[PDB]
RNA sequence: GAAAGAAUUAAAUUAAUAUAAUGGUAUAACUGUGCGAUAAUUGUAACACAAACGAGUGAAACAAGUACGUAAGUAUGGCA
RNA sequence: AUAUAUUUUAGUAAUAGAUAAAAAUAUGUACAGUAAAAUUGUAAGGAAAACAAUAAUAACUUUCUC
């Protein structure tokens, strides 16, 4: 009985609720489900017949399978293979399924869904692939944030942004949203959730918010603008919210300048990109990198060139898009930016 | 309004139709839903295993046949030729019946023709 | 509409966007029909299928043994022939259609452990021709079919028009039902045991019957349908019984293999084979 | 003479009319379009009172 | 005797703006009856499948690797460019506006929602 | 001339809400010509049937054996 | 009265002869004692039959030879000589006095029914 | 080794498309479908195409509102 | 068992599928799929009802498994 053992196995694989666990594992269908909170509703409810004995048999079967997998898993040396074996062992565990399905994945509590555990991480990845990743990809393609900034994306990390400091309200930004200048007045907060097996201690990350749609009237086209640039950020599967708490002033290659779209300049895409650092062998600890702060410019910014220079690989992305409103002038004034231009309504 | 034949047709139609004959939807609790999922997944896995076992057995049989026929070809050409014939109109014998739920009164016939 | 020009734009990523999942319109429809949470849920594997079990145990190995031909290579079918490039008019020319046929024919593979012939699907086509006069006859035929099978029939409509036979276009006329898996197996077992023996001068299924590739068929008269136990139960409610065609579809490469398979399930075969 | 022209008047008392063409038995038409005068969409009912072929009410409820 | 003396004045329907040519937003690059030529980069296709100018540039009839067995007629925003544009790259884009440098002009545009 | 049942307005089955037709079926025991019993699911209400003319007493299906 | 032996009958109808009527393989004396073995009080009508009883009724007819099953036996006895050199076969095949009756005149009857599968 | 999926190539525009004939069509215009039934809306239309004129044809865009779509969006009647 | 009230049922009717080349609406939008012909067939069935079958699997992923 491998799934009842918790000597070597993490605590997160068990259900933390006692009542739920008891309901799952009983000898007869006597008890009533903890999910149904209301007595009258519990009374009304009737579970399907014979479900218990069969369930128990299924558990035994899959428990045996897990145990067999574990016999292989411990003998394995290479890490990715071992992780895969662990996943195979525990993915069919009812308790872990309960934990994952019916508790929040975004702000996961460590005791319930631990992303340090490989199985839970795999589940989270699968969940991301099912909806959120696809949506992100659609928003990147439709809005034309991929070819315009950075050729392609192979989504690996799930990136979610927030604007907590400006207004007060709590809301994770859906990709391709129209945010007010009040909302995006102060800086955002990232959460880079990584689902691949990666060296947590060594692996650093960079985050770049880029505005491809600021108008350049000499060229009669647009230019990029690095609105916010962080480097050498340390992520951990559970500890992953990039906040002023975590990153230091040394990490900020270009400190947050807010979206201030001009009147009739149009809708401006702000597409955050998340890259992971190149990992160097034969060097213990996190390998930093120095950025030439005079070389990179904010008013015009070759993202692709920058990536080429520092050998980055874009793992994640997110995007919002701002256009002119009444408060952009106020935002500019607060930041000490100039009055802000006004263009002709007609694109002649 | 309607004839007796028309009425009977309507009744017949109703027998087939889902109009006011079907129950409520099968709702489950989350724990119950999980239990169901675990039952189904395990079953599916078991079925796959069984399929592989049978498939493997069939492959093994095929390999054995191949091994036999090569040997036959090597040794006795006439015997090999006899073995490897077109069995186009081969018919299973009508005595090899599909096994019933419960057996008959006379289990086995000792005399024939 | 400013234009009718259809032109799908290329993309800049290899992620496969399932558009259905991004909507919030059909939340019940996002679940698979196999899943318990879907309203489309049905218990599939309710009991042990008997004919299928028999096939698995006894027949499949026997069939494999029968079909072994030593060092048998693939027989390619009739395909679209390319032009020899002996003229510059061959350069963007469509390929010559197949030799005998207009449509391409499939390759016949050697039978191994993977591709042993087995039952794939049964279809019970009942087109009642008196229903050109009476629509109610189509309904009765559909009911009969349902009774026989335990499966939901689908209505057949008159696809064509013709004056000689008093037939309009778009008129409900009989019904069909594709049986698959366990219900189909049951239906076959009933046919073998109950119904076909009660047909008086029944020699069997013809050996000249069938597709070129793994499909065999036959038909039952209105006299033959009264032997089904569900109709037998209330023959009173089945005065005007209707005949039916029975298309058996196998996983057989060729038709003789399919015939052999059916024989394994106690179907008699009488005529001179092709 | 198989088609004619009616005079879809605007619910809002504006006078705006959107003359459209209809078959002889025109299911009393009612279209929701823009009333420039009142700067908003609004329903347009027929003006002169014509006629509709006896159209049977649909039997949504089972009867007789 | 009935005389088939009737026919229709042919429709001027061909390229109307040729290669390397300099168009302007909204010009007819090719009347056609049929999508013989499909709208391509920076061009628009009208009701009759007529192809028109969206950006002021240079018309370039070019095939396309993505869409095979088809032919486009686009309008790069500049001659130096080759309209069978790469793909995985930035897309040329044109801003098209003159910043109201007039105080009054800018004020009116801004003050007015 | 053509005898018909005239259709009422059809009931809108919404997408996702369509449910599979699970007909009411009884487990029915068929005893064949000889004493071999076989269970089959059947829509008609009869728990037991015994058959007179079957494959198990037809000469075509077993050549060797008012 | 019900679907007895398929083509059944009606109530009020005393069974004894009723069988002689619908059934072709049985009639008169045969139908008489057919009830006798099944022991049903004579002068008894169909409506009174206790369904289970009909069951016996059915089996009984299976025992002896009934229905068009015998129609054929004669059909063959006819075809027999007919297939051999048999005046009858001509008389029967041509539709003429098989009983050597009035071919010259009263023979329409023969022409009406006498034929290869006579009993039609 | 097997299943299952995702599909990919070939073939096809001979089917079909409200209707002639041609042109186009599977990247589908064609077909099924949900919703809806609104853009088979309302002011300025540049600019071309065609063109003697009167007329006609495409139509960027600005503005007001409607509809469907997660969204990109699309819609100022219909493949032309 | 059975009687009175009270109600509830039974007005018996098709599509159960994002359906897909039978007939139904031909403008919008959104999602999804591919046709016809021909040949081997098959109760009546036939030149002409309906129905079934009629190209290729490299690679890729997932699952089981020796």
């Amino acid at each position: 009985h491998i799934w009842s053992d918790f000597t070597t196995r993490p605590s997160s694989l068990s259900i933390q609720s006692s009542k739920v666990k008891n309901y799952l594992f009983q000898k007869k269908a006597s008890l009533d489900p903890p999910s149904i909170s209301r007595r009258s509703n519990r009374i009304k409810y009737s579970p399907p017949e014979h479900i218990d004995e069969i369930f128990r048999m299924s558990y035994d079967f899959l428990e045996q399978r897990s145990s067999k997998f574990y016999e292989l898993a411990n003998k394995t040396k290479n890490p990715l293979k071992k992780d895969a074996l662990l996943i195979k062992a525990e993915i069919n565990n009812p308790e872990v399924q309960y934990n994952f399905q019916f508790n929040n994945k975004l702000n996961n509590v460590k005791d319930i869904i631990d992303y340090d555990v490989p199985v839970y991480r795999h589940l989270g990845k699968q969940h991301w692939e099912s909806y959120g990743q696809m949506l992100l990809m659609q928003r990147l393609e439709t809005l034309a944030a991929i070819p315009d900034t950075l050729p392609t994306l192979v989504p690996r990390a799930e990136v979610n942004i927030k604007f907590p400091f400006s207004t007060g309200v709590n809301k994770w930004i859906e990709p391709g949203e129209f945010l007010s200048s009040n909302v995006t007045s102060m800086r955002p907060i990232f959460k880079i959730q990584e689902y691949e097996l990666v060296n947590v201690e060594k692996q650093l990350y960079t985050v770049l918010i880029v505005n491809p749609d600021v108008p350049d009237l000499s060229n009669d086209s647009f230019k990029t603008a690095l609105c916010y640039g962080l480097v050498n950020i340390n992520l951990t599967y559970n500890d992953n919210l990039i906040d002023p708490r975590k990153f230091h002033s040394s990490n900020i290659i270009a400190d947050y300048l807010p979206p201030v779209p001009e009147k009739n300049a149009g809708k401006q895409r702000f597409v955050v990109w998340v890259f992971r650092q190149p990992l160097i062998e034969d060097k213990q600890g996190p390998n930093m990198l120095e950025i030439d702060r005079k070389e990179l410019s904010r008013d015009d910014f070759d993202i692709r060139q920058f990536t080429k220079k520092y050998n980055l690989t874009a793992i994640g992305a997110h995007i919002w898009r701002s256009e002119w409103d009444a408060k952009v002038a106020a935002v500019r004034e607060k930041y000490g930016l100039p009055p802000g231009r006004v263009f002709s309504r007609v694109r002649r | 309004s309607l004839s007796p034949l028309a009425q009977r047709v309507v009744t017949q139609l109703s027998v087939m139709s889902a109009s006011r004959k079907q129950p409520k939807l099968l709702k489950l609790a989350r724990e119950d839903l999980i239990k169901h999922q675990t039952i189904e997944k395990c079953w599916s896995i078991y079925q796959q295993q069984q399929r592989e076992r049978r498939n493997l057995q069939l492959e093994l049989q095929y390999k054995s046949i191949e091994r036999s026929m090569n040997l036959l070809q090597e040794l006795s050409p006439r015997l090999f030729e006899a073995a490897n014939a077109s069995e186009k109109g081969k018919r299973f014998p009508m005595e090899m019946k599909v096994p019933t739920d419960f057996p008959p009164n006379t289990l086995w016939h000792y005399n024939f023709r | 509409p400013k234009s009718a020009c259809s032109l799908v734009k290329p993309v800049h990523h290899l992620v496969k966007i399932d558009k259905s999942k991004l909507s919030p319109r059909f939340p019940e429809l996002k679940y698979d029909k196999s899943d318990i949470r879907s309203p489309g849920f049905k218990p599939k594997d309710t009991h042990a299928d008997r004919l299928n079990d028999h096939y698995l145990n006894t027949l499949q190995s026997d069939l494999l043994l029968i079909n072994y031909s030593h060092n048998a290579a693939v027989v390619k079918g009739l395909k679209q022939r390319a032009w020899s490039g002996d003229s510059p008019y061959h350069l963007n020319r469509p390929p010559k259609n197949p030799r005998g046929s207009k449509a391409q024919l499939p390759d016949i593979h050697p039978i191994k452990w993977s591709n042993i012939p087995g039952l794939e699907s049964v279809v019970i086509n009942c087109f009642v021709r008196e229903a050109r006069e009476n629509q109610l006859l189509a309904i009765t035929a559909a009911l009969q079919l349902q009774q026989i099978t335990g499966c939901k029939p689908h209505p057949i409509f008159s696809k064509n028009d013709v004056p000689t036979w008093k037939l309009r276009k778009g008129h409900q006329m009989g019904a069909k039902v594709e049986l698959k898996g366990k219900e189909m197996s049951q239906f076959l077992s009933t046919l073998t045991e109950i119904v076909l023996p009660r047909i008086r001068e029944y020699k069997g299924i013809s050996n000249q019957s069938g597709n070129r590739f793994g499909g065999i068929s036959f038909g039952l008269t209105a006299e033959d349908i009264k032997f089904f136990p569900e109709i037998d139960a209330n023959q009173d409610s089945w005065p005007k019984t209707f005949g039916m065609h029975i298309n058996i579809n196998t996983s057989a490469q060729l038709d003789y293999q399919a015939r052999t398979l059916l024989s394994g399930f106690q179907f008699p075969f009488f005529g001179e084979e092709k | 003479s198989k088609n004619s022209v009616i005079k879809l008047l605007s619910t809002a008392a504006s006078g705006y009319s959107r003359y459209i063409s209809i078959k002889k038995g025109a299911p009393l038409v009612t279209q929701v379009r823009y009333d420039p005068v009142v700067k908003r969409h609004v329903l347009f009912k027929e003006a002169k009172k014509r006629k509709v072929a006896e159209r049977k009410p649909l039997d949504f409820l089972r009867t007789a | 005797s009935r005389t088939s003396m009737k026919d229709s004045a042919g429709r001027r329907l061909g390229p109307k703006k040729y290669e390397g040519q300099d168009v302007s937003t909204g010009e007819i690059i090719m009347r056609q009856r049929g999508t013989k030529f499909y709208p391509g980069e920076n061009v628009g296709i009208g009701k009759d499948h007529s192809i028109f100018a969206l950006e002021p540039g240079v018309v370039r009839y070019y095939l396309d690797p993505f869409h095979p067995k088809r032919k486009f007629i686009g309008v790069a925003l500049r001659r130096d460019l080759k309209l069978p544009s790469p793909h995985f790259e930035p897309t040329v884009r044109r801003f098209g506006r003159f910043e109201l440098t007039n105080k009054r002009a800018a004020y009116k545009e801004e003050n007015s929602i | 001339t053509r005898i018909t049942l005239p259709r009422r307005p059809a009931k809108k089955i919404q997408l996702g809400k369509s449910r599979p037709a699970i007909y009411h079926q009884f487990n029915v025991k068929m005893e064949l010509s000889d004493g071999s019993v076989v269970i089959r699911r059947s829509q008609y209400p009869k728990g037991e049937i015994r058959l007179i003319q079957d494959q198990r007493n037809n000469p075509l299906w077993n050549p060797s054996r008012g | 009265v019900v679907h007895i032996l398929g083509k059944g009958f009606k109530g009020k109808e005393v069974i004894k002869i009723a069988l002689a009527s619908k059934f072709y393989g049985i009639g008169k004396t045969t139908a008489e004692k057919i009830c006798s073995k099944l022991g049903f009080y004579p002068w008894m009508r169909m409506h009174q039959l206790s369904e289970p009883q009909i069951m016996s009724i059915a089996s009984e007819l299976s025992t002896m030879t009934i229905e068009g099953d015998a129609r054929a036996i004669v059909k063959d006895n006819i075809a027999l000589k007919r297939k051999i050199g048999s005046y009858s076969g001509m008389r029967h095949t041509l539709h003429l006095p098989v009983r050597g009756q009035h071919t010259r005149n009263n023979a329409k009857t023969a022409r009406k029914l006498n034929k290869i599968d006579r009993r039609g």
